[PDB]
C-alpha cells in the first residue's frame, strides 16, 4: 500500500484539476439530460437515446471518480478489497458505458452511412433500446467480476501496481475491450469521411464534416490513448514508480472527455440546438 | 358562344347593380359591426382575454 | 385587374423587321419576369423568350436567340421584342405572358388552357 | 363528477388505441419513399412505369407505382388527370424523395419546353429541396434521328455547333461519336440549369435510357440512396 | 365579329370602372382613423397538436368550437379534442394526396378531398362505432381544393377545373355547376345565410355565386397574382381575399369593389390562408414565411404576429364562438391559440 505519491503541490493539483472538471461534466451532461428529455421528437429517434446514456454514463464516472480519486490520494484511505473494489467497479462501469455509448453512436451513424435506405429499419427504437441495455449490463458484469473473482491476492495472482487488489489478466480483458471499442470507433468514423469524400467533393467534380469528425478523433485519442498506453506500459512493468506518479494526473483526462464529449456531441447537434434554443 | 355567354354575363353585373350602394355606406356598416360585437366578452381573441 | 395588351406586328416581307409591345396594367412590372410566347397555326403555344424582373438574364429560345432582343422598360411598364431578319416560320401570334408570381425564378406560362396572365395577343405575318 | 372521470377515461382510451395504430402506420410511412413522376405525354413516363410494374395502379387521374429494390419500397405517383396549369398542385410534392423527369430527348422541338420545365421545378420554392432524378428516356430513336440526318440540332440549338463532347464521357462500344456528342450536348443543355442554382441541397441524376430498359429501378435506388446519404452527410451541423 | 364582342366587353369593364369611381367617394382608411386601434396583440399557444406524420394541408373546426377535424398529406384524417388534446377519431384515407376537410354543421359528418378530384364524406356517427366513407361525389376534373357544408345534405366544392360545385349528398349527384372562373378556384366560403358563397380563383379574381340560381352574382378583381385563400366578413356583406402577390384585400359584396388592402414591404411571401375573427375586427392570414399575421382589418395596420411554426403556415381557422384559433403547417403540428 504505496500508490499514495504526490508532492503537496502536486495534491493541490489533483485536487483542484478534479473538483473543477467534475463541476463542468456535471453541469454539461445535466444540461444535455434536460434538453434531450425536454423535447419529444429529440427522444424518439434512437441517435438521441444513444447520446443519453452518454450523458447518464458522463455523469456517473464523473460523480464518482471525483469521489473516489480524492479519497484515495488525497484523504488517505484505509480502504479494504471488496469495498475498495466496489468503488473501482463503480467508475469502471462508468466509464466503460462511456465507451460503449461512443460505440454505439459511432455505429449508429455508420449504419446511416453505410446503408442509409436501411438505416430507418435496420436499426429502430425497440433495437436502440435493447442494444444500449445489454450494453449497460455487459459494462455492470465487467465491473462486477473484480468483486466475485479477477482478484490478484484473493486469487493467487501475480497482481499489478495501480490498482492494489486487481489482477494483470483483468486489467489486459479491460483494455482490449476498450480498445477494440475505440477501433471501431476511429474506423467508423474514417469510413465516413472516405465515403463523404468519394462522394461530395470527388463525385460532383464538408469543411465543417470533416472538421467535426478530427475534432471527434482527437478528443478520442488525447484522452484515452496515453491512458491505455500507460496501462500497457504498467502491465508489463516497464518502469518503476516515475510512471505512475503521472498516471494520477493522466486520468484526469478522463473527466476532461467527460466534460468535453457533451460539447462535441450534443451541442454539435442542429435538432439538439434548436431544442435548447427554443427554452 | 364564349365570347356570347361571357358578354351576357357581364351584362348582367352590368345592369341591376351599377354598384348599388357607396363607399361611406359600406365602410360604416362594416365598421359598425366590428365594433358593435367587439365587446370584451364577444370577441375573446381581442386585447381582453 | 391585370391586363397585358400587346400591340404592333402584322404584314411584314420575310426578312424584314418588327417591335412587338407590350402595355402591362393592375400589377408591377418591376416584380415580375415577364415572357414572350407564340402560337402558329398547326400547333400549339411555345415559349419565345424571357426577361427577369431588372432585365439582366436575357434569354432566347434557339430558333430566335441572334435575332430577336427582348428588353423590359419598368417606368413604362412595357414589354418590347425587336424581331429582324424575320422568316415565314415567325408567322405566329405573339402573347405577352406574365409569371404567377412576383420575386420567382419558375415560370408556367406555356398553358393551352387559358393562363389567366396573358395577353389577347398580335398577330404577326410573315 | 362520475360522469366526467368515466368521459375522460374513455376518452384517454380511444386516443392512447389511435396513437398506436398511428405509430403503427408511422413505422411504414417512414418506411417508402415517394416519388413524383413527370414529363409531357411524348415521353415513355407510362413506359417506364410499365417496366418497373414487370418488376400497384391507379385509375382517379393519379397512377400510383409500387416497387421494390433490396427491400427497399418506392411509391411512385403520375399525376395524369388535371390541367396542364401545375403551379398549384405540384406544391403536394415538397416532401417526396426524389422527382423522377422523364425527357423524350428525340424530338428537339420540345426539348426547350422539357428545359423549360427542369427549370421551373429546380427553382421552386418548395422543390428546391428536392433532388431531381433525370431520365433521358428514347436514346435509340435519337441515335436514329441524328445518324438519318436531314434533322439538324443545329436549328434548335444554335450553340451546339460550338460544343465538343466532354473528356470525361462513357460512350457506349458500338456508339457513333456523333450520337454522343448530340446525346452529351443535351445532358448538359440540362446539367447547366441544374448546377446553376440550388448550391448542394439537390443534385440532378442524368441518365440515359432507351425504350425498353430493365435497369430503371435499380438506377432510380441508387440515385435515392445517394441522396439520403447527402441528407444525413447534411445532418452533422451542416446545411 | 369577335372584335365586335370584344369591343362591347371592353365597354362593359369601362362602365364598371367609371361606375366604382363614381362610388369610391371614399376609403376605409379615410374616417377609421380617429377608431382607437386595436393595439399590439399577443396570443400564445394554448395547445399544440402532434400526431400527423406529414404536412398539414387543412383543417377546420367544429361548430361546437371544441372538435376540430385536420388533414394531411400522409393520408390521415384525425379529429381533435382541442380542449383535451385527444384523438377522437383517426380516419385513413384512400389517397394521402388530400388537399381540403370539412367538418359539418351538425358535426355527424366529415368530408375531404384532393388530387383524387373525388370528395369523400365519412359519417363520423355510425351505428357500429366505427367511422366509414358515407359517400364519394364524382365529377370534379381537377383537384379538389375546398369543401363546406351547407348542411347534413348538400355540399359546396371547389376544383382545380375552374368550377365550382353543390352536390345533393343523397344521390350523389352535382345539383349545379357554378362555371364562371379562368383558373383553379383554390378557396370558397359559405355565406352566414348560406344563400351565397364566395370562390377565389387562379384567376386574380373573386366571384360571388347565389347558391340557388347558381350564376355568377358578383365578379371581383384587383388582385395582381392569383388567390389562394378567402372567407366571409360575419356580416356576410364583405370577403377577405389572400393572393401570391403577398398581399390580402378586402371587398364589400354591395360596394362591389375593393375596399382594404393589408400588405407590407419585407412580406414578398404570399398568403396561404385567410380568417376572420368573431367580430371581423381581427383578419389572421397565415402567410408563406411560416409566420401567421394578425391584421386590424379596419385600419390595415399589423397588430400581432403567430410565430411558433417551422414551416409554411397551410391552414388556419377560427371556432365559431372565437374563443380560439387553430393553425395548422407544414411541420405536421397544429396549434390552439388564445
Ligand atoms: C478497472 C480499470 C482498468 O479501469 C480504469 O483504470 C479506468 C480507465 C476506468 O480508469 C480509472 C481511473 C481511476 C480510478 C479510481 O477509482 C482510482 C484510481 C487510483 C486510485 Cl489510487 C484510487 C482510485 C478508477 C478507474
Amino acid at each position: 500500500e504505496c500508490f499514495m505519491v504526490l508532492n503537496p503541490s502536486q495534491q493541490l493539483a489533483i485536487a483542484v484539476l478534479s473538483l473543477t472538471l467534475g463541476t463542468f461534466t456535471v453541469l454539461e451532461n445535466l444540461l444535455v439530460l434536460c434538453v434531450i428529455l425536454h423535447s419529444r421528437s429529440l427522444r424518439c429517434r434512437p441517435s438521441y437515446h444513444f447520446i443519453g446514456s452518454l450523458a447518464v454514463a458522463d455523469l456517473l464516472g464523473s460523480v464518482i471518480f471525483v469521489y473516489s480519486f480524492i479519497d484515495f490520494h488525497v484523504f488517505h484511505r484505509k480502504d479494504s478489497r471488496n469495498v475498495f473494489l466496489f468503488k473501482l467497479g463503480g467508475v469502471t462501469a462508468s466509464f466503460t458505458a462511456s465507451v460503449g455509448s461512443l460505440f454505439l453512436i459511432a455505429i449508429d451513424r455508420y449504419i446511416s452511412i453505410h446503408r442509409p435506405l436501411a438505416y430507418k429499419r435496420i436499426v429502430t427504437r425497440p433495437k436502440a433500446v435493447v442494444a444500449f441495455c445489454l450494453m449497460w449490463t455487459i459494462a455492470i458484469v465487467i465491473a462486477v467480476l473484480p468483486l466475485l473473482g479477477w482478484n490478484c491476492e484473493k486469487l493467487q495472482s501475480v497482481c499489478s501496481d495501480i490498482f492494489p487488489h486487481i489482477d494483470k489478466t483483468y486489467l489486459m480483458f479491460w483494455i482490449g475491450v476498450v480498445s477494440v471499442l475505440l477501433l471501431f470507433i476511429v474506423y467508423a468514423y474514417m469510413y465516413i469521411l472516405w465515403k463523404a469524400h468519394s462522394h461530395a467533393v470527388r463525385m460532383i467534380q464538408d469543411i465543417e464534416l470533416a472538421k467535426t469528425l478530427v475534432l471527434i478523433l482527437v478528443v478520442l485519442i488525447i484522452c484515452w490513448g496515453p491512458l491505455l498506453a500507460i496501462m500497457v506500459y504498467d502491465v508489463f512493468g516497464k518502469m518503476n514508480k516515475l510512471i505512475k506518479t503521472v498516471f494520477a494526473f493522466c486520468s484526469m483526462l478522463c473527466l476532461l472527455n467527460s466534460t468535453v464529449n457533451p460539447i462535441i456531441y450534443a451541442l454539435r447537434s442542429k435538432d439538439l440546438r434548436h431544442a435548447f434554443r427554443s427554452m | 358562344t364564349a365570347s356570347i355567354a361571357q358578354a351576357r354575363k357581364l351584362v348582367e353585373q352590368l345592369k341591376m347593380e351599377a354598384n348599388i350602394d357607396r363607399i361611406k355606406v359600406s365602410k360604416a356598416a362594416a365598421d359598425l359591426m366590428a365594433y358593435c360585437e367587439a365587446h370584451a366578452k364577444e370577441d375573446p381573441l381581442l386585447t381582453p382575454v | 385587374q391585370v391586363q397585358l395588351q400587346e400591340s404592333g406586328g402584322g404584314l411584314v416581307q420575310p426578312g424584314g423587321s418588327l417591335r412587338l409591345s407590350c402595355a402591362a396594367s393592375g400589377f408591377t412590372f418591376s416584380n415580375y419576369k415577364m415572357n414572350w410566347v407564340r402560337q402558329a397555326p398547326g400547333k400549339g403555344l411555345e415559349w419565345v423568350s424571357d426577361i427577369s424582373q431588372s432585365g439582366a438574364s436575357i434569354s432566347y429560345t434557339g430558333s430566335v436567340k441572334g435575332r430577336f432582343t427582348i428588353s423590359r422598360d419598368n417606368a413604362k411598364n412595357t414589354l418590347y421584342l425587336q424581331m429582324n431578319s424575320l422568316k415565314p416560320e415567325d408567322t405566329a401570334v405573339y402573347y405577352c405572358a406574365r409569371c404567377p408570381a412576383p420575386f420567382t425564378r419558375d415560370c408556367f406560362d406555356v398553358t393551352s388552357t387559358t393562363y389567366a396572365y396573358r395577353g389577347q395577343g398580335t398577330q404577326v405575318t410573315v | 363528477t362520475e360522469d366526467q372521470r368515466n368521459e375522460e377515461k374513455a376518452q384517454r382510451e380511444a386516443n392512447k388505441k389511435i396513437e398506436k395504430q398511428l405509430q403503427k402506420d408511422k413505422q411504414v410511412y417512414r418506411a417508402t419513399h415517394r416519388l413524383l413522376l413527370l414529363g409531357a405525354d411524348n415521353s415513355g413516363k407510362s413506359t417506364i412505369v410499365k417496366q418497373m410494374r414487370i418488376l400497384s395502379g391507379g385509375t382517379s387521374g393519379i397512377f400510383e407505382t409500387k416497387f421494390q429494390v433490396d427491400k427497399v419500397n418506392f411509391h411512385m405517383f403520375d399525376v395524369g388527370g388535371q390541367r396542364d396549369e401545375r403551379r398549384k398542385w405540384i406544391q403536394c410534392f415538397n416532401d417526396v424523395t426524389a422527382i423522377i423527369f422523364v425527357v423524350d430527348s428525340s424530338d428537339y422541338n420540345r426539348l426547350q419546353e422539357a428545359l423549360n420545365l427542369f427549370k421551373s421545378i429546380w427553382n421552386n420554392r418548395w422543390l428546391r429541396t428536392i433532388s431531381v432524378i433525370l431520365f433521358l428516356n428514347k436514346q435509340d430513336l435519337l441515335a436514329e434521328k441524328v445518324l438519318a440526318g436531314k434533322s439538324k440540332i443545329e436549328d434548335y440549338f444554335p450553340e451546339f455547333a460550338r460544343y465538343t463532347t466532354p473528356e470525361d464521357a462513357t460512350p457506349e462500344p458500338g456508339e457513333d461519336p456523333r450520337v454522343t456528342r448530340a446525346k452529351y450536348f443535351i445532358r448538359d443543355e440540362f446539367l447547366r440549369i441544374s448546377t446553376a442554382s440550388g448550391d448542394g441541397r439537390h443534385y440532378c441524376y442524368p441518365h440515359f435510357t432507351c425504350a425498353v430498359d430493365t435497369e430503371n429501378a435499380r438506377r432510380i435506388f441508387n440515385d435515392c440512396k445517394d441522396i439520403i446519404l447527402q441528407m444525413n452527410l447534411r445532418e452533422y451541423n451542416l446545411v | 365579329e369577335l372584335d365586335q364582342l370584344r369591343q362591347e366587353a371592353e365597354q362593359l369593364k369601362n362602365q364598371i370602372r367609371d361606375a366604382r369611381k363614381a362610388c369610391a367617394d371614399a376609403t376605409l382608411s379615410q374616417i377609421t382613423n380617429n377608431i382607437d386601434p386595436v393595439g399590439r396583440i399577443q396570443m400564445r399557444t394554448r395547445r399544440t397538436l402532434r400526431g400527423h406524420l406529414a404536412k398539414i394541408y387543412a383543417m377546420h373546426w367544429g361548430t361546437d368550437s371544441r372538435l376540430l377535424v385536420s388533414a394531411s398529406q400522409d393520408g390521415k384524417l384525425i379529429i381533435w379534442d382541442s380542449y383535451t388534446t385527444n384523438k377522437v377519431h383517426a380516419i385513413p384515407l384512400r389517397s394521402s394526396w388530400v388537399m381540403t376537410c370539412a367538418y359539418a354543421p351538425s358535426g355527424n359528418y366529415v368530408a375531404c378531398g384532393g388530387l383524387d378530384n373525388i370528395c369523400s364524406i365519412y359519417n363520423l356517427k355510425t351505428r357500429e362505432g366505427n367511422v366509414r366513407v358515407s359517400r364519394e361525389l364524382a365529377g370534379h376534373t381537377g383537384y379538389l381544393s375546398c369543401c363546406r357544408f351547407l348542411d347534413d345534405n348538400q355540399i359546396v366544392t371547389s376544383s382545380g377545373d375552374t368550377t365550382c360545385a353543390l352536390w345533393d349528398i343523397e344521390t350523389g349527384q352535382q345539383t349545379t355547376t357554378f362555371t364562371g372562373h379562368t383558373g383553379d378556384v383554390m378557396s370558397l366560403s359559405l355565406a352566414p345565410d348560406t344563400r351565397l358563397f364566395v370562390s377565389g380563383a387562379c384567376d386574380a379574381s373573386a366571384k360571388l355565386w347565389d347558391v340557388r340560381e347558381g350564376m355568377c352574382r358578383q365578379t371581383f378583381t384587383g388582385h395582381e397574382s392569383d388567390i389562394n385563400a378567402i372567407c366571409f366578413f360575419p356580416n356576410g356583406n364583405a370577403f377577405a381575399t389572400g393572393s401570391d402577390d403577398a398581399t390580402c384585400r378586402l371587398f364589400d359584396l354591395r360596394a362591389d369593389q375593393e375596399l382594404m388592402t393589408y400588405s407590407h414591404d419585407n412580406i414578398i411571401c404570399g398568403i396561404t390562408s385567410v380568417s376572420f375573427s368573431k367580430s371581423g375586427r381581427l383578419l389572421l392570414a397565415g402567410y408563406d414565411d411560416f409566420n401567421c399575421n394578425v391584421w386590424d382589418a379596419l385600419k390595415a395596420d399589423r397588430a400581432g404576429v403567430l410565430a411558433g411554426h417551422d414551416n409554411r403556415v397551410s391552414c388556419l381557422g377560427v371556432t365559431d364562438d372565437g374563443m380560439a384559433v387553430a393553425t395548422g403547417s407544414w411541420d405536421s403540428f397544429l396549434k390552439i391559440w388564445n
